[PDB]
């Protein structure tokens, strides 16, 4: 019998190991695939926000040396005036062997601030603590700096943060200093300026500014003459001049990088984590004591005087459980939350803690290891990446359990999770979503739409023509750092993403990517062994030249034939300039974008979205087949800063103007790429290739256009679920007679059962005036997909060219057999 | 079954003990109908009636069993031989389908057994020249190898010219 | 009536006494058997992680004397740098009559630290307290040691932990010291250095460092001249020099092992449990007072001065209820939990307690006896083994009840629980599971996958070719200590695991394992009494020799026939070298692995996974049947350290390289075992036997391979549950027409109704290129099992050879009669 | 195993020249033990002692070479024949996920060489009726095909009725 079922997408993409869980109420609320889209909290799926090109990361102090290592770039946001909408995107980048800060505002580079205090190899270990009006720069081995804005956008200063009074710590307690329990300390007097003498060598130069406590008295050390003598000022009077070592307390400065002044001290380092909480500054995870945080004096952020033990004074918190508890991030959510290497430390929000010494009740809440990526606060919860970086953890206080509860936020979407290396948040204007973003090592980006009280939690995966390296943002805006490829003309840098050898029927697949990528002396492979054999090559970005080194050239001309794969899945012959003369000599093979006019990304044997070329040997007789040592292509890596926007439907976009011939210039950052053009009215007029000089031709002349790259959305709903009276039909043969696509404000939609899909029209014949752009359309389109009878058949909803897209649901009429 | 085919002749013969009923099959076989049993030159039939036999061990590497219903007399000659028809035992789709090693093993094992049955007859039941004899190495020279049909009372005799074997009547 | 039903595996293996509980929501979420697999929190079942061979436990200070007693080995993990992923696996092992610490990192032995302060017989009673940067070694009879890492992996030091000030205790309160309530103490003065004199013998040498309190004053004893005279220093002034014994308080040192210095003291011992909690060190369960814990001074971990009674000073907590409350484990969860011999002590996490003297509210929460195995913290709960070691207890605070609630975590899986002897935790990267592990006396290991907020709690049983003796890990990684057998060539040590006598039809089973195992003078049994009788012998590991001693030899040759059982269940004859000449003389029976080429583990009459051999008497007439006194086999016990990994699918694996002939060397730890070889592409190529010299031949030549032992996963779903309108069909006759196996990323599967199963193909004819490894496969396979009509019939999902395996569900079409 | 099997008889014979030691094997063979060598009707042993031979070229599609330790006399007859066993001791797993070209070619080539050895014997060393003779096309008619065992001084002779071949005594 026919059953009518529907499917919405407020749970995002679901792991394939959940596909038998019909008992859960997520089976009709998720998707098999949700790629380059997000889940709105209403249950609809919207195309992911596009990006706007800002700048290319270069070493501006060394002749604009292009930066090609992602570890040399790290950015962060800094909101300076929320009501005026002034937020700065600051990029820490390599500058020679040191660092520099590039400050961007309004998509423009305002100024650069250099610094020699940091090494370029320390960039990824630099953390920040943004206050209301300044940013502190933190590194475990470098003294704290302040980055403060002057009177204009381009006026900035980077100075040193100097505490009024340093915090102190007794390192012998953790066995990191001389043990003085058996020593005897003698005081010259109990009041005023005194001399403290030790029976054995204890003092170091770092004890200057430290504290000595015994017999109810406290003294601040002001000079260290030797390892057994020091001068001090009495703060609280002593009751005697003879102090047993085991009954005393000697503390040096907690932060110190001076190891040369006599007597030599240890490198105690500086804090690497911090946050401003109410009227105190919290700094922790120093080099020497990674499991300790210091809170400044209440109301005085730069004072850490801990001579006194009562009141609003500065004090310390030490985190210990079973093992290492090094502080990873300090979170200003409810009371203070501390994610560490093992346990989350917090106090109950129900108790009344004024955050003062001896009135603090931090306790180990749950076992939840965290990494050094800073925790995110959004949608009434705290999200942080786990220590192994394969999970995102959610922390939330449960009054029923009396503690903070940590659970994997990625529990339903583990399959798309690679190793996470950064995260951010975004609350875009006018969009029904609260976003948590996270880039991964494989170059993708996770998107997490959450509305916790309404049981909305949906993950999706974002891919681009390139590799995401970092995502930046605290809710007001979002930026990405993207590694992209550009055509570099006559030079060669990159290797092919894919390479195969194939038989005359073009069915065999022998992967030789490693041999082509390796240097000639590392690995080599013989190619074109028989007549009509193939070499199949693919790359994420278009390329117009190969450079081939042979370990053994062919004995005679192989009579090569070249073909490229177009958007229709058709292989078309083209004639390049073959300087190898049929693989008989080392050389290049070059072609123009006119030879490959119809080239488009396509799929070959489960490898999706590549530009493919195949080379076929036509020669009947060659005595010695060639052996290839290495193949390079004429593309090079670049690192860009881009701003994400929900008004863009393409990546790395730029606003341009075409001339009377349709020529468009100034697209150097997109050189060699295939781009689409969108008019101001919101009509995508077509695609074209940008050449190596940054020029392209568009159809519309004398027109202002937006030009960018396509990222293709894809939505695959969950498997058909139509329980009958016989029981769950999870494995029954099913056939879809009717497929309903329910959409809002969409263009260029297509849907159905692969390979033959159906296009959804967006033009009303009889009610359309030529030259106008039909606005994004709303409605329901009914399709007969002509699928099979398999219980797990896939129906795809995708887009033929960039544009708006929102899918609010999918319906079916299913014959359940 | 994924068994190994051992190098064993596909024929065995016994001289029965007094009252013996069980005889071992040392070679592999796949179907009961493809094992022939003779007793004193008379082929037996499977079954439970007197004068018949039962068989077990199909699909096994070796160690099959023949059980006579009627116990054999002393010095009864029991002959057990494998006789499986030559045929394809598999079929593969032209469209993309599934393959298992069980499929391949079944095909190759049964073809090896079929070849062994041919070679068992050749080695044990047929005549041949000694391999080292100076026979003509061109098979088109049929002097030593082609036989004529024999009439009544005739033998095979190489003719006086030494050019071929001809049927020769013995005067007796 | 044909019904479609489905089954997932979120609840793990269910006890057979639950099979009539159709009212519970677990009937379609569990498994009858879940062996060598784990339950993912999505409901799927994944093959259990494999292991990698690290080292063999030997006495390195005595010529590498092989250790064969599991009580002489005990390991623990120590994380030194979480972000650098530096975790040390430290093994405490026998070294002569003393102990040594073997420190491993990166699967390599870094260094060894010996110690004469401990006996080899005290190893199992040694506990540790891991701090952020050091490990304390605790034993009730040995002073605390500190193990601290120096400047490299191989630099370690083991020193004595010396408190600044010892804790004190009045042992006369528990009747363990002289009762002074009727005595009179006289002071020479009320201030300064004084002499305290007693009217009767009270003082001991352990009173040095103790305290005397009376008349509002406190004095610290510094010397004990005799049992009636002592010298003390006044800390707080006394109001008089005459102190009544019943109004005073005299305390000695809580920890001391000196019983010889005059006047002689009692052996008070040292703490055996400890943990670092925030800024204090907690130590408890000393030899003399097992129900008391001591907290150090706040911020000074090594100071236990308790002269003062207010502030941040050190103090004590004594646990008393109805009976013995000796502390078993100190848990750094919430506000500290104390598991004891009887009751669990904790304070409400809702109460704001700063953990100071007189501000502590520990109360008896619930009755739950605990053993000395350290409690585990994972997945928002605390797990600990009960005192009788037959249950795992879970403790969570319930706000609705106002207390901590303890319940059996093994509630639904009591059948697979033996006696537990160790536990650990593991949170593997990239896997949807949170694991609690626990080895047992029988040699198996329990695996517990938990996601408590999502009602995920699934147990499963892990077995190996050997015996698990310990599991180590705190979440970041997991190691095991395994006892395995190896072929020792011409020498004999071990006895057969199974031995039976059987009749000519091979149906009778007369168990004679004890007679063969016992020495000839303790037990003996007559064998091969009649013609065509059998001796059936089995062993967990392969063996190539028997050594037989006869209490009575056979009067004539028994004409023995030898057979072995192969993987198809077929018995095949082989010819050994019989030096007993048909059981007529004492001697050995030896054979080569080529004689038993097809030998494989198999089942004989409900005994599973053994290597079986049978011996048949063919002799018609023997006058005196032999009597066997003892049978030994040429295998010996070894103890290995192995690391668990989800990238491995075999046990005790090692990476090797074969030569041009396929020969592989260096597998000595696997001598005599059957091993499988897996290529780098992830294809299992076959099995072979390692000979006694550690060499084996593989099919692929000049190849890098992984070589290890198979552990066979088995998944038996719950009984069919298809409730019709007539009622629950729990006992109705049912027949399964169709069985659906739903799998993800799997190879080498087979399923169905025993004994004739169906293999699931993983090779696409028409779309496969020879030489390539087909990747792990995902899909649904439909099988007609051809089972019976019984209400409780078993279907099995298993694997033919090692490889990846994940079963996400099982479906049926059931004819419910 | 990734080799071709050519159509070549699995037996070769030579008349040695004076002092010749090297004799070519023109047919493929997979193992040294599967080749038999005769010199004047006496089977030789593989080795390095005088009166023995060395062999090379196993696995080659074009055959190998036999090298006599002792040089042969003029007109010595050297016979070389392949004698591979007919079995199958290397089998695939039940569900293979990697099937190499060498394994697949090995199974097909191995059976071709087995059949060629059988056919070489029956083409060069065995007797047969000419293919065009009017032998009974029903194999159950054994009149011209089944032979009896010969006693001492006996020959095969079709009986007077022309119904079968019988052993007939000659004392001439």
């Amino acid at each position: 019998p026919i059953r009518s079922i529907s499917n919405t997408f407020n749970r995002g993409e679901l792991d394939p190991t959940l596909f038998a869980r019909d008992d859960l109420d997520i089976y009709d609320k998720g998707a098999r695939k949700l790629r380059n889209m997000i889940a709105l909290w209403t249950g609809a799926a919207r195309i992911a926000p596009g990006t706007i090109y800002i700048d290319m990361m270069v070493d501006r102090e060394n002749g604009n040396a292009v930066i090609q290592d992602p570890l040399m770039v790290k950015g962060f946001d800094f909101t300076y005036d929320a009501d005026a909408e002034i937020t700065y995107t600051i990029i820490i980048r390599k500058s020679g062997t040191n660092i520099a800060f590039d400050i961007y505002y309004a998509d423009t580079l305002q100024t650069t601030v250099t610094s020699t205090a940091y090494l370029a190899t320390q960039i990824q270990d630099i953390h920040v603590a943004a206050a209301h009006d300044r940013v502190l720069i933190l590194h475990e081995n470098v003294q704290i700096r302040q980055l403060k804005r002057g009177a204009s956008h381009s006026s900035w200063s980077l100075t040193t943060f100097n505490p009024r009074v340093y915090p102190t710590y007794d390192f012998s307690v953790i066995g990191e200093a001389i043990n003085y329990q058996s020593f005897t300390f003698t005081l010259s007097a109990t009041t005023g300026s005194i001399t403290i003498t030790s029976s054995s060598a204890v003092f170091t130069h770092n004890h200057v500014g430290g504290l000595f406590r015994s017999l109810g008295g406290t003294a601040r050390i002001t000079a260290v003459a030797s390892t057994t003598s020091a001068s001090a000022t009495v703060l609280d009077n002593f009751t005697g001049t003879s102090c047993a070592g085991n009954l005393s307390s000697l503390a040096e400065k907690l932060w110190n990088s001076d190891t040369t002044t006599a007597p030599v001290s240890a490198n105690r380092g500086w804090p690497a984590r911090g946050v401003f909480y109410l009227n105190r500054l919290i700094l922790g995870r120093s080099l020497a004591v990674k499991n300790l945080v210091n809170l400044s004096t209440a109301g005085v952020y730069d004072n850490f005087d801990d001579a006194d033990l009562d009141g609003l004074v500065a004090f310390s918190v030490t985190f210990n459980g079973k093992g290492e508890q090094s502080v990873q991030s300090i979170v200003a959510d409810d009371s203070i939350l501390f994610t560490t290497a093992n346990k989350l430390f917090a106090q109950s929000p129900l108790v009344e803690s004024p955050i003062t010494i001896n009135n603090v009740y931090f306790a180990p809440q749950s076992q939840s290891p965290a990494t050094s990526i800073e925790a995110a606060s959004i949608d009434n919860q705290t999200l942080f990446v786990s220590s192994d970086r394969t999970k995102v953890m959610q922390a939330m206080y449960s009054t029923a359990d009396g503690k903070y509860i940590t659970l994997p936020a990625t529990m339903l979407s583990n399959s798309i999770v690679d190793y996470i290396n950064s995260n951010g948040t975004w609350e875009p204007a006018g969009i029904s979503t609260r976003l948590y973003l996270a880039t991964q090592d494989n170059g993708t980006m996770l998107l997490y739409s959450t509305l916790q009280t309404q049981n909305v939690a949906g993950w999706s995966l974002r891919t681009t023509t390139g590799k995401f390296r970092q995502v930046i943002g605290e809710g007001r805006q979002s930026h990405v750092i993207v590694e992209r490829e550009i055509n570099i003309g006559a030079s060669f840098e990159q290797t092919l993403d894919y390479a195969y050898l194939s038989d005359p029927t073009f069915k065999a697949r022998y992967d030789v990517t490693e041999f082509f990528a390796s240097s000639p002396m590392t690995s080599a492979i013989g190619v074109l062994e028989n007549q009509n054999d193939y070499i199949l090559i693919g790359n994420q970005a278009p390329f117009t030249a190969l450079d081939i080194d042979f370990n053994l050239v062919a004995s005679s001309d192989c009579q090569l034939q070249f073909e490229y794969l177009d958007g229709n899945g058709f292989w078309d012959v083209f004639t390049p300039t073959d300087n190898t003369s049929g693989f008989t000599v080392d050389g290049t093979i070059t072609w123009t974008f006119d030879d490959v006019l119809n080239w488009a990304p396509y799929q070959v044997n489960a490898i999706e979205n590549q530009y493919w070329i195949r080379i076929k040997r036509l020669a009947e007789t060659v005595n010695t087949a060639p052996v290839i040592g290495q193949v390079l292509i004429n593309t090079g890596n670049r690192i860009y800063l881009e701003r994400q926007s929900f008004d863009e439907y393409m990546d790395s976009t730029q606003i341009v103007t075409s001339d009377s011939n349709g020529l468009v210039t100034g697209l150097t950052h997109l050189a060699g790429q295939q781009v689409y053009a969108i008019t101001e009215d919101g009509a995508t007029i077509g695609s074209s290739f940008v050449d190596a000089s940054g020029e392209t031709s568009v159809k519309n002349v004398n027109t202002t256009l937006t030009v960018g790259m396509q990222y293709k959305p894809e939505l695959i709903p969950m498997p058909l679920y139509a329980p009958t009276q016989m029981g769950d039909s999870l494995y029954a043969e099913k056939y879809v007679q009717d497929l309903y696509v329910d959409y809002v404000d969409s263009l260029y939609l297509q849907a159905g059962f692969r390979p033959q899909l159906t296009d959804i029209p967006n033009m009303h014949l009889g009610n359309y005036t030529l030259g106008q752009s039909v606005p994004p359309q709303t409605g329901i389109y009914r399709i007969c997909p002509r699928g099979d009878w398999e219980p797990r058949q896939e129906f795809v909803i995708t887009q033929s060219q960039p544009g708006p897209m929102t899918i609010i649901g999918v319906g079916y009429n299913v014959e359940v057999a | 079954s994924n068994i190994k085919i051992n190098d064993v002749f596909q024929r065995i013969q016994y001289a029965a003990s007094a009252g013996q009923t069980q005889f071992t099959i040392p070679f592999p076989f796949f179907d009961n109908e493809y094992v022939l049993v003779w007793q004193n030159g008379v082929q037996l039939v499977m079954g439970g009636a007197p004068g018949q036999y039962g068989i077990s061990g199909a699909g096994s590497p070796s160690g099959g069993l023949i059980t006579l219903v009627t116990p054999a007399a002393l010095n009864d000659i029991i002959t057990i031989q494998g006789d499986m028809p030559i045929d394809r035992t598999s079929i593969y789709s032209a469209t993309i389908s599934n393959l298992t090693g069980s499929d391949l093993n079944g095909d190759f094992n049964r073809e090896v057994v079929m070849m062994k049955q041919i070679q068992t007859t050749q080695a044990l039941l047929q005549l041949q020249y000694a391999p080292w004899l100076e026979v003509s190495q061109d098979p088109d020279v049929t002097k030593d190898r082609y036989l004529p049909l024999l009439g009544s009372g005739q033998v095979w005799r190489m003719n006086d010219s030494g050019t071929g074997i001809e049927a020769y009547t013995i005067d007796e």
